[PDB]
């Protein structure tokens, strides 16, 4: 009578469940642009002379 | 551009 010979071994071995991980986008440092104090040539406003 | 407006006459007062 075969003892069933028993060899079987199961086959859940998947070791990964999840994935792996994934890049993303780095976010965007802002230049911080706040001065509008530009330039106008402080010449005494438009004096016609 | 810094330090760049003048268009008209800026810096111009002759009186």
């Amino acid at each position: 009578g075969a003892p069933g010979a028993p060899g079987s071994q199961g086959a859940p071995g998947l070791q990964g469940a999840p994935g792996a991980p994934g890049s993303q986008g780095a976010p965007g440092l802002q230049g911080a642009p706040g001065a509008p104090g530009s330039q106008g040539a402080p010449g005494l406003q438009g004096a016609p002379g | 551009a810094p330090g760049s407006q003048g268009a008209p006459g800026l810096q111009g007062a002759p009186g």
